[PDB]
């Protein structure tokens, strides 16, 4: 249960941790599963969308921010409208002070920055949501995984949701095998595939369960979903 | 610019507008009137630059309403012409002024007795029986200074404006299309439509 | 540039030129210079384009709002009004604006109202703004009618358009009629000065010092 | 009480954990999308017989094409009505067309997560979040007839069928097997009657309930007493069938 | 985290009432006592000054009488050092209704205006609201004679006679009965200087811890007199009313 | 960021009475023991130097001050709060009359002013009130000689003798028969120092007593010469050198 | 300055300030609203714990919003005035900017919602009054009442009543008025009021105020020596029967 | 009766306070002399208590120290 | 004092088909009187079969140019990738256009598209900010050589049937794309030598239900 040094964020515990944060990553955990991955030359989202009841949706899981890059949700679905704004707020930006596409470490950088300054002052409440931001730019195919926390690294690949970080241990065996892959996106989906199904536990993967994106030099980002990703099931 | 007048006798007050509205080179309109019942005992009568004038009219109207509705009782032209005085003296040395030359008139329930004050585009508060602004001043001020009296009636004050009338459509190349009479007293706000022969 | 409208037993009245003048040269010849705002009310082109076009476009938010919010249609008194506010607060910014705010009721009838950059509203029956104006306004007045039918009211009103384009040089093109009653607004059709010109000098034989 | 925006350890944020369930205090709300259009009802519940059946108006028009319904404390939506109205009259005006349902929608469910003390980097104020639920409705050129539930916790969801409030669990049930994509908006408009009559307090009239409709051709439409009347009697005749 | 030292001013209790105005309320009886008659010929204001002694200065001092115009003048009961600022806007808004009109500013508006002043701390702001009640006195050609009285809550109501302070309900037991609608100034200000006799927590009357401000209207008309009763004219009304 | 105490931190106990200000009585009852007292000719104030460390230099310390040069103040409460304080009258009594109507304001509207800031202390969020007690006395054309004491709720009352500290009871019950209608300067100083001299509990000397006065306009202290409106500053400070020649005097 | 939320969703989901506003409101005079085919009634009782409070001064428990839609209210009478001070101010507004005397819904809507952002905007609490708004709109003769609850929520009553002892009145409305058949008469309906009131004022002729709403800009305030005169005839037909 | 409905018109309520609803729907049937307890009875109790005794309820304190 | 406008040259011209719309303009850019480069496009594709030219101020065409495809841009994201309407991209400029008062963009520019009736639509915006339908016309100072010669072969205007006496009007044809380019280029030769900042080549792409086609040709360079 709740203790003494909840309150607010900005509070220390004895141990030396935040309470908050730790609360905003059960969040994430709790969320659903989410694994993605990323070759030399391809970067492959794979979501697992759930659904209220037998007559509802499913939710967007994987929002577009630039043809170059990407973003999946693990959590707090309304932080993920801000988080996703803020993204192409800089993106824009870029495009028209610099002209240069935004660099996926950077996006990582200003994206943890903004965490943060919630998580730093009274009044703000981490953002609960995980990012696994893709994208190509012209050093490379690159992945990342944000936490509410700030905590942004990059990885070949990961999985952030419910019993998701238990499909990891599918993409380690195969680490070895996944990166020297390259310009054979739709193998690199079917891995991707074959990862998040060690992370079903009740129902399998279908036409609607299952939204994936991927993004490359030849193949820009696009979202695939309906009938589109059947031919991957 | 149009033609605004104004004449108090001991028993009321009268008020008279041009219908006239020369914007450009066309007469827009020449029915119309320029006149704005603050209370059912006050009558506002406005002239000056038309950009300012109608908006201006209603702020004031809705200032009186609301003080009228909020405590119930009637305000004093001499209030009002406070009130409106103090608004000309505010605006004017603001980024936009109010040019609205005014005339401010209505009868007095404490003394039982009709009030009409002049108030300039510069917000001048003056206390006289009668008194007009811009062009139509010349031939009022001249004839009205021979036969106006301070015990006269409104019957024949009437007739002393029809003589106004005339000295104006005779020595004005601006047509003002004829003028709107509106008597102020204490039975309330009456409009009289003879202004050429009475 | 000449617009005009009249107020009659059937309807509301108006006709507009089509003719877009760059200084000198006439920059276009098939502008439309009636906005319709919705099946309701009207709204007409005088002076600056851009600065009449999107207030009179904006002028459809405020009516779709308060339609939504008083479930019953605004009146003309309120649209004429609050155009008449934004631009008196946007007076001495440079902004020239001229329109017609024509629109239909239950209770109060068929209602014209005048506004401009000046912020002048006004109350009347025969309104007729642009730059022959006054071309036009020795036509209607002649002929007005409280009883004019429907056709006889859009033929002065395309011989006065007409009469005021022949003089004026911004005042040309297509001559575009629109009839409003209680569904609202009715367009008429579009009418080219081409085929009504000879055909009224032929007919009624009017404009006897052309030629030909 | 201790803190406003702050997490839990179950890690859902508080209040809009309490206005998840707080909707179910208020009226129902019932909607059902059909190829034909959808069908919307609500619960008056006239807390008297001096009440005025016309007076609460628990089912409003965002524009033309798209309406909604209510549920809950009504009188915190009336922020959110006018901001949708705002949003859909302010679209139309920038892009000379109808604003997407789902555009819609998300512009309205961003404003459920505004609660919070000392908002910096720019000027917004809210203490609380709205403890009132939406079933957005409407019509569009792209997918068609769409029914949403605008959530106060910032979710959407497309919706085939649904109800809220009282009956989101009782009348909802019902909704599972009563629905399929061939329904008509007649057998539609008598399906909601008999859920509500099913999920209904006292007995049905047009003075109880209210309910409406969208149209790709007639548009949002409040459907009336004597039409209702009518309904309530198909309704009668169809229950006692055999 | 700035919310444990809160004390959340302006919340309602379980029940239903504020708890900051209700101790206001408890904080107006332990000042002193004030009292107000409206009479026909004119509003009489007395008050008694807490915490009186020998060294006490008494030359020109006046803490429970202010002046807020020619016309209008106030009592205060309570905490003078709240009711100085509240004096202050008084005085400013009816300078300003001067200002706008050019006319004396009818009590009402006045009243109105310290009520809303008063309103606007026990709504919103987190700030403890004003524990000063006023008794408000003044003359216009309106109503005539106005008496109003507020109240930390901001409230206020018309009254013939009002004793606000300590002992409230006894002064106005006592003055009920002897109120009529026909006195004079005079009778109206013996029988204020008997009720503060019998409602007194000390044993005589001397002058010094007594305040008298009254309104009269003699051969000048439209324009009242107000003149705040000096020591030296205070001592003569004692032997008048027989206290001495 | 920004200051989030913005709740006011006085509340209204049940009992009726405020707590922050009964509780700056008590800060105020307890400390250094001053004194003020008006005469016909003058207002004398006094108050003691309690020398913390006899390494200090009492000097440079000044526990009285010069509002005007007509005004002067004395307390009983904390340093720092009257030094905060002293320097903020003195700045808006400037602005309210230097500014505006040229000259120095009387005694009467300087304390309603002064006693401004303090009432708003009690009433602005996140703040804690004055903990100190100013005695002021002051001379006008008018109103004549007047001394004023304010406490820190705010209120002030006109008093002929006053006494403030710990030795505040006995001092104050010790002035009544001291006191009378007519009175001299050197009576009034005589008096004053007759009435600290049990109330002090260190060293008795010229540099632990502060004694100022308020008396007829010495020109010596001018500055200029040649203007016969003004002549002088009213309020005067004795030195240790001045105090410590009555002091035998007793 | 104060940006602390004061109204926080509880638990059980009601919001704690509002449902204690209601309580505010539950014990302040009762106030009773009737309408009859062109006549609207808002009678209203005074409180009888002090005497000595004249007539001429003291604020009339209804408030002239305007000429043709007045206001009653009920609870705390501190903070309702703020609202009809608004609410005036709002409707000249409205005047201006819509060149149209305001309507019933309209005013009440606003007041709705003034109440309604008091609820939501952070460091203020909600307001303790309930208020009843009638009158009738511009060139139109149907009376409307309406009741605005300091939670938001406002509707259409045929008769209300709001205050202490608001059960018993509501009741007694129940049985002795008809919603499908209203009294035809000004005297029918103030008879109904004023039977209304003695339910629970139980003596008070002096402190019973009540107000007639007529159209065509027509709202009187009936004296006591007319009140009187109906209590009569009331108690006389009481009794006997 | 219509267990189904009195069980809706009650919500967030403790099992204590349904047990007292019970209790209360007996009593008011016992007041009236009836040796049977309606529906209607079962709404006049349900809303007494659930409403009536609300101002005096523990499960909205002691929620929020779970 | 300063000058904040300023003028570059160029011509744009855009023409309205039944199921295509075309937009061409030089690509010669000049200051004051000499010729500052010879490949500088001006037309640009704006995404959704939509394209648009800014004549005008270089700067004030190329900010307007870039702001409505992050518009563009902004539109995609949030409407769910929705197709825009060649009326919606018109209403859009507009609002852009009326993005400030008091300094306007001095910028004529000409959008070229296809309805939701796959029926073709140029559209001709005022630089105070005002837009309407329009079939053809030319911008720039050059537009005055151009517009009146499209009226012949595009309106066949004060064009009457041979043998009718004048009586009779010319039934109106469609063109096909080689028909109006063909017209184009003609137009642009004639021009090239009557106006001096008119050259340096002719940049003109079709809009169609394909997409959108580049095509150049060199015009006299001098």
């Amino acid at each position: 249960f709740r203790n003494n040094y909840d309150g607010d964020t900005v509070t220390f515990s004895p141990t030396g941790r935040l309470f908050q944060v730790e609360y905003a990553l059960e969040a994430i955990k709790q969320g659903s599963v989410t694994v993605g991955l990323r070759s030399n030359t391809h970067a492959v989202l794979v979501a697992l969308k759930r659904n209220a009841d037998e007559l509802s949706s499913y939710q967007k899981k994987i929002i577009k921010c630039d043809e170059h890059m990407g973003l999946s949700l693990a959590g707090l679905a309304p932080d993920a409208r801000v988080l996703s704004n803020y993204l192409r707020q800089q993106c824009n930006y870029s495009s028209l002070v610099f002209n240069r596409k935004l660099a996926v470490e950077r996006a990582g950088h200003l994206l943890c920055d903004k965490a943060q300054k919630n998580t730093q002052s009274y009044g703000g409440r981490p953002y609960g949501v995980g990012l696994l931001i893709i994208g190509y730019d012209k050093s490379g195919a690159h992945l990342l995984e944000f936490q509410p926390s700030g905590n942004v690294t990059e990885l070949y690949g990961t999985a952030i949701g419910a019993r998701s970080q238990g499909a990891k241990t599918y993409l380690e065996r195969t680490l070895d095998t996944f990166i020297k892959i390259d310009g054979n996106p739709d193998e690199l989906i079917k891995a991707g595939v074959e990862a998040i199904s060690q992370s079903l536990r009740d129902e399998s993967l279908t036409v609607d369960n299952l939204s994936i994106a991927i993004v490359g030099k030849d193949t820009p980002f696009t979202i695939y979903d309906g009938e589109a990703v059947a031919k991957y099931i | 610019m149009d033609i605004i007048l104004g004449i108090r006798v001991q028993d009321s007050v009268i008020l008279a507008s041009s219908k006239a509205v020369t914007r450009g080179i066309s007469v827009l309109k020449d029915s119309d009137d320029k006149t704005r019942q603050l209370s059912p005992h006050t009558l506002m009568s406005f002239a000056g630059e038309a950009g300012d004038t109608v908006q201006f009219a209603e702020y004031i109207q809705a200032n009186i309403q609301l003080y009228s509705i909020r405590e119930d009782y009637e305000l004093s032209p001499q209030a009002v012409s406070s009130f409106v005085r103090q608004e000309l003296a505010k605006s004017i040395r603001s980024r936009r002024p109010y040019q609205v030359n005014v005339l401010i008139g209505g009868y007095d329930k404490k003394k039982n007795k009709p009030e009409l004050y002049q108030i300039d585009y510069l917000g001048t508060k003056v206390e006289l029986p009668y008194g007009a602004h811009g062009y139509s001043g010349f031939y009022t001020f001249s004839l009205l200074d021979h036969h106006y009296r301070p015990d006269m009636t409104t019957e024949e004050g009437l007739d002393l404006l029809k003589l106004c009338v005339q000295e104006l459509e005779k020595r004005m190349p601006m047509d003002f299309k004829g003028v709107i009479v509106k008597i102020v007293d204490k039975d309330g706000i009456r409009q009289v439509d003879d202004f050429q022969a009475q | 540039t000449t617009t005009l409208a009249f107020r009659f037993q059937g309807g509301i009245i108006v006709a507009v030129d089509s003719r877009a003048t760059a200084g000198n040269w006439v920059a276009s010849q098939t502008v439309k210079k009636v906005i319709e705002i919705n099946p309701f009310l009207l709204g007409t082109m005088a002076g600056g384009a851009a600065d009449c076009q999107f207030w009179e476009t904006w002028l459809g938010s405020q009516c779709r709002l308060h339609e939504l919010r008083e479930k019953e249609r605004i009146s003309v008194a309120a649209a004429s009004k609050i155009l008449s506010n934004l631009v008196y607060q946007y007076k001495g910014a440079g902004l020239s604006m001229g329109t017609m705010i024509c629109g239909y009721t239950r209770k109060e009838g068929p209602t014209i109202y005048y506004v401009d950059s000046d912020g002048t509203r006004l109350k009347g029956d025969i309104f007729c703004v642009g730059s022959g104006q006054t071309f036009a306004y020795g036509v209607l007045d002649s002929n007005y009618k409280w009883d004019l039918s429907v056709e006889d009211a859009l033929y002065l009103g395309k011989r006065s358009i007409l009469a005021a384009a022949h003089r004026d040089a911004y005042s040309g093109g297509s001559v575009n009629l629109y009839h409003v009653t209680e569904d609202g607004w009715i367009y008429h059709g579009n009418h080219d000065v081409g085929e009504l010109f000879w055909k009224v000098k032929e007919e009624e034989g009017s404009f006897n010092n052309v030629i030909g | 009480d201790r803190g406003v925006s702050t997490f839990s350890p179950e890690g859902r944020l508080f209040q809009v954990e309490y206005s998840l369930e707080a909707i179910k205090l208020g009226s129902t709300a019932i909607g059902i999308a059909t190829k034909e259009g959808v069908v919307l009802g609500v619960e008056k519940r006239a807390t008297s017989p001096l009440l005025e059946s016309d007076s609460i108006e628990k089912i409003v028009e965002i524009d033309r094409h798209i309406g909604c319904a209510m549920s809950g404390l009504t009188a915190d939506a009336r922020s959110m009505i006018e901001h949708a109205r705002t949003a859909a009259v302010t679209h139309n005006l920038y892009y000379d067309e109808d604003i997407n349902v789902e555009s819609l929608t998300q512009s309205v469910c961003d404003l459920a997560l505004r609660f919070g003390e000392g908002a910096s980097g720019e000027e917004r104020l809210m203490s609380r979040p709205f403890g009132v639920a939406l079933l957005i409705a409407g019509h569009d050129a792209d997918d068609g007839y769409q029914l949403f539930h605008a959530e106060p916790s910032g979710t959407f969801y497309r919706y085939n069928a649904k109800a809220i409030g009282s009956g989101s669990e009782g009348a909802q049930a019902e909704l599972l097997n009563e629905w399929h994509s061939s329904l008509t908006l007649k057998e539609a408009e008598l399906l909601v009657l008999k859920i509500l009559k099913q999920v209904m307090e006292e007995k049905l009239d047009e003075n109880n309930a209210q309910l409406s409709c969208i149209t790709k051709q007639d548009g949002f439409k409040i459907y009336d007493n004597e039409k209702t009347a009518e309904l309530i009697k198909e309704l009668k005749e169809k229950e006692a069938a055999e | 985290g700035s919310r444990r030292y809160d004390s959340r001013t302006t919340i309602f209790s379980p029940e239903g009432r504020l708890y900051q105005v209700e101790y206001a309320l408890e904080s107006i009886s332990h000042a002193g006592t004030a009292i107000g008659i409206m009479a026909s010929d004119g509003i009489v204001l007395a008050a008694e000054r807490k915490v009186t002694s020998t060294l006490l200065e008494q030359d020109t001092s006046t803490e429970k009488l202010y002046k807020l115009n020619d016309k209008i003048a106030v009592a205060v009961a309570g905490l003078t050092a709240d009711a100085e600022i509240l004096i202050n806007t008084a005085r400013i808004h009816a300078q300003n209704y001067l200002k706008t009109y050019n006319e004396d500013i009818p009590v009402e508006i006045l009243v109105r205006r310290l009520s809303d002043i008063k309103q606007g701390y026990t709504q919103h702001g987190g700030l403890r609201p004003f524990g000063v009640s006023f008794i408000y006195a003044g003359y216009d050609d309106r109503y005539g004679y106005q008496l109003y009285t507020s109240n930390p809550s901001g409230n206020y109501t018309g009254w013939k006679a009002i004793s606000v302070g300590a002992n409230t309900s006894a002064a106005q037991t006592l003055l009920q009965m002897d109120y009529k609608d026909d006195m004079k100034v005079d009778d109206a200000i013996e029988l204020a200087l008997k009720t503060l006799s019998k409602t007194t927590d000390s044993s005589a009357l001397t002058y010094d811890r007594l305040e008298f401000a009254t309104i009269r209207k003699g051969a000048n008309d439209g324009e009242v007199y107000q003149k705040i009763f000096k020591p030296q004219e205070i001592k003569d009304i004692l032997v008048k009313t027989g206290i001495t | 960021m920004t200051d989030r105490y913005s709740f006011s931190l006085t509340t209204f106990s049940p009992s009726g009475k405020l707590g922050q200000i009964d509780y700056a009585l008590t800060a105020v009852k307890q400390g250094v023991t001053s004194l003020g007292i008006k005469a016909t000719n003058g207002v004398v104030i006094a108050t003691e130097k309690k020398s913390s460390s006899p390494l200090a230099m009492s000097e440079t310390l000044s526990k009285v001050s010069l509002l005007t040069p007509d005004i002067g103040a004395v307390y009983s409460g904390m340093g720092p709060d009257y030094r905060v304080l002293v320097d903020k009258s003195r700045k808006v009594a400037h602005t309210s009359y230097k500014r505006i109507y040229g000259e120095y304001p009387p005694t009467k509207l300087l304390v309603s002013e002064v006693a401004k800031i303090m009432q708003e202390a009690t009433q602005s969020g996140g703040v804690r009130p004055f903990g100190v007690s100013l005695l002021i006395a002051g001379h006008d054309e008018f109103n004549g000689f007047s001394l004023y004491q304010v406490d820190p709720s705010g209120s002030y009352f006109p008093w002929k003798a006053t006494a403030i500290g710990k030795g505040s009871v006995a001092a104050k019950t010790f002035l009544e028969k001291r006191w009378n209608d007519e009175l001299e300067l050197e009576d009034a100083i005589h008096i004053a120092l007759l009435t600290l001299k049990e109330s002090v509990e260190g060293e008795f000397n010229g540099d632990t007593i502060e004694l100022a006065i308020i008396g007829d306009e010495n020109p010596d202290l001018l500055g200029y010469t040649g203007i016969p409106t003004d002549k002088g500053p009213r309020f005067r400070k004795l030195t240790s050198q001045e105090i410590n020649d009555r002091l035998e005097a007793l | 300055g104060y940006d602390r939320a004061l109204s926080i969703f509880s638990p059980d989901g009601h919001i704690f300030q509002v449902e204690y506003a209601l309580e505010a409101v539950k014990r302040g005079t009762c106030a009773v609203g009737v309408k009859g085919k062109n006549c609207v009634v808002l009678g209203c009782e005074r409180r009888s714990t002090l005497k000595l409070q004249d007539t001429r001064i003291t604020p009339s428990k209804v408030s002239k919003i305007d000429s043709h839609v007045v206001l009653s209210f009920s609870g705390l009478n501190a903070d309702s005035r703020i609202l009809i001070e608004k609410a005036r101010v709002e409707a000249q507004s409205h005047r201006l900017t819509l060149e149209d005397p305001v309507t019933v819904e309209y005013l009440t809507r606003y007041v709705a919602g003034v109440q309604q952002r008091y609820t939501q905007s952070g460091g203020v609490r909600p307001f303790g009054v309930s208020t009843l708004i009638a009158g009738f709109d511009p060139r139109d003769d149907e009376p409307k009442l309406y009741q605005t609850e300091p939670s938001g929520i406002y509707s259409s009553w045929s008769a209300q009543t709001i205050g202490r002892n608001s059960k018993t009145v509501r009741e007694f409305l129940e049985k002795n008025y008809d919603r499908k058949e209203p009294p035809a008469t000004v005297e029918e309906c103030v008879k109904l009021t004023v039977r209304s009131l003695l339910e629970v004022v139980q003596t008070g002729a002096k402190n019973i105020e009540i107000t007639v709403v007529k159209p065509d800009s027509d709202i009187v305030a009936l004296s006591s020596e007319e009140i009187n005169q109906y209590v009569t005839q009331i108690e006389q037909e009481k009794q006997e029967q | 009766i219509r267990w189904e409905l009195i069980s809706r018109l009650c919500p967030n309520s403790t099992g204590a306070e349904l047990r007292s609803v019970c209790t209360e729907a007996g009593m008011f049937a016992i007041r009236a002399r009836r040796k049977v307890a309606t529906e209607k009875d079962f709404l006049k109790a349900v809303d007494k208590v659930i409403s009536g005794y609300k101002k005096f309820s523990s499960t909205s304190r002691y929620m929020q120290y779970n | 004092q300063f000058n904040p406008y300023g003028d570059n040259g160029g011509t744009i011209l855009g023409i309205a088909g039944e199921d295509f719309a075309v937009l061409a303009g030089d690509t010669r850019n000049i200051t004051d009187y000499s010729i500052n480069s010879r490949y500088e496009p001006k037309v640009f594709d704006c995404g959704d079969n939509i394209v648009m030219s800014a004549n005008g101020f270089a700067a004030d065409g190329d900010a307007l140019v870039k702001r409505f495809k992050n518009s563009v841009k902004w539109y995609h994201f949030d409407h769910n990738d929705k197709k825009l309407s060649i009326n919606s991209a018109a209403r859009n400029i507009q609002h852009l256009l009326y993005g400030k008062r008091f300094f306007p963009y001095y910028v004529h520019t000409i959008i070229a598209g296809l309805d939701e009736d796959g029926k073709g639509a140029v559209y001709s915006f005022d630089p105070v900010g005002s837009y309407e339908r329009e079939q053809c016309r030319a911008g720039g100072a050059a537009a005055s050589l151009i517009m009146p010669f499209l009226d012949n072969q595009v309106n066949f205007k004060n064009q009457y049937e041979p043998g009718t006496n004048g009586k009779v009007k010319k039934p109106l044809k469609y063109l096909s794309v080689e028909e109006v380019i063909k017209l184009v280029r003609d137009s642009f030769t004639s021009a090239t030598e009557r106006h001096i900042q008119v050259g340096d080549g002719l940049e003109i792409l079709i809009v169609t239900k394909d997409g959108v086609r580049k095509e150049f040709y060199e015009l006299k360079r001098d």
